[PDB]
């Protein structure tokens, strides 16, 4: 819920 | 000056093009050009007069780099020019039969758009950006490359960014402007990549069907920062979207590429930007992620959280955690066996609160591995509770129960109650 992609 | 203002304001070209040189000489000038003092002679609505007097073409030159030059100034100066109906003349100016002035309406219209967002989106709403794509074919000679590139960046600028569907044909030569071995050209370019595939995922799928991807993993290796700070930009604004956009760039040996970026002495920012890009990709797929795990990242990666500086230790984290969040339990595993156990404890007491709760999410993925180990070897312990345990890991968390944050005191305690009771 916290990790995965960025912008 | 008082003879420059007059020849300006006279009939006669050769009184006219003297002063204009003049002026364009006086504005020409590398060290504060008096900017304010040649709006205030007048002569700037004549200037823009000029332009149109297509059998003068020295003169229009003259007066359109004149006006360059006043546009260069404060926000005012342009603003100036724009309010004296400049901008569509000198997109008029982009059909001009000389060379040379196509080439100094094309700077002027870069110095107008540069300006700010508002004038940014007059200049592409006067048609700027169609009769200037045209200037540009198999025999543009390299200034008006330069000229023309620099434009199509600053067209691209800015925010809130242009609509997409206005900077969109601007696409197929920026994709063949990357193939220059031009410096400047390419330094150009990526910039005005890094602003169309900053966005949402259709933007970046707009760049990657333009077919930039090879050509930008090989001005990672370029060895001016100039082109290699734009291009990884734009690298890794195309790895933050879906799988298959990513693929394209994996598929180029980027990551080979941006390993050396993290081992060669270089810039901090520039070792902060691979390590974000490089998150992105573990933020990808079991594939993608061992495509990482292939090219010999983890290694380095596990190195830096553990003893970079703290700009770069935020992102390593950011990468090694996502790498358990999608990874299977072998690749786990492996990240464990590089060592990524005790790094990942040690700034669970960073003052940045965002990052422990992304090196806790990373701790509790390796924790339930750990679960599926002990389960499987029908064991006593968890392996990987002992190896944080002995990280110094098992005290932080527990010191985490003190935290003053909820989402970071929730997730201590769910840890230490799964797996501590």
């Amino acid at each position: 819920t916290v990790l995965g992609k960025r912008k | 000056l008082p003879a420059m203002i007059g020849g300006v304001y006279s009939d006669d070209n050769n009184l006219q093009l003297e002063a204009t040189t003049q002026f364009r000489k006086l504005l020409s000038i590398e060290r504060s050009p008096p900017i304010e003092e040649v709006i205030q002679s007048g002569v700037v609505p004549r200037f823009v007069q000029f332009l149109t007097r297509e059998d003068f073409p020295q003169l229009q030159f003259e007066a359109a780099w004149a006006l360059t030059n006043i546009a260069s100034g404060t926000s005012e100066n342009t603003k100036v020019v724009i309010d004296h109906g400049a901008v569509p003349i000198f997109v008029k100016l982009l059909g001009s039969s000389s060379d040379d002035v196509r080439e100094q309406a094309v700077w002027a219209l870069g110095n107008v758009a540069g300006d700010s967002p508002k004038c940014r989106d007059l200049v592409l709403a006067n048609g700027a950006l169609l009769p200037l794509l045209a200037q540009l074919n198999e025999h543009t000679k390299l200034s008006m490359l330069r000229n023309a590139t620099w434009t199509l960046s600053n067209f691209c600028r800015g925010k809130p960014q242009p609509s997409f569907e206005q900077t969109r044909p601007a696409l197929p030569a920026l994709a063949r402007l990357i193939h220059s071995n031009d410096e400047e050209v390419l330094t150009d370019a990526c910039w005005a990549l890094s602003y169309l595939s900053d966005g949402t995922n259709d933007k970046i799928q707009a760049v990657i069907e333009a077919g930039v991807c090879p050509r930008l993993v090989e001005l990672l290796l370029h060895p001016s920062p100039s082109v290699l700070i734009p291009a990884l930009r734009t690298v890794g604004n195309i790895v933050t979207g879906d799988d298959a956009q990513t693929q394209c760039i994996i598929d180029h040996q980027a990551l080979p590429c941006l390993l050396s970026l993290l081992t060669q002495n270089l810039k901090k920012s520039i070792k902060k930007e691979a390590c974000w890009t490089i998150s992105n990709i573990t933020a990808g797929n079991k594939d993608q992620i061992q495509a990482v795990i292939n090219a010999g990242i983890i290694g380095p990666l596990v190195n830096l959280l553990q003893t970079a500086e703290f700009d770069i230790k935020k992102e390593a984290a950011w990468a090694i955690s996502n790498a358990t969040s999608g990874g299977s339990h072998d690749q786990i595993k492996y990240l464990v066996s590089e060592g990524c156990i005790k790094p990942l404890c040690d700034l669970l007491i960073c003052p940045d609160i965002r990052i422990v709760t992304v090196c806790l999410e990373g701790l509790e993925n390796i924790l339930k591995v750990g679960e599926t180990d002990k389960t499987l070897a029908a064991g006593d312990v968890n392996v990987f509770s002992q190896m944080i345990d002995e990280a110094e890991g098992l005290e932080k968390i527990e010191n985490l129960q003190s935290h003053d944050n909820n989402e970071i005191y929730e997730k201590a305690v769910k840890i230490l109650e799964a797996y501590w009771m």
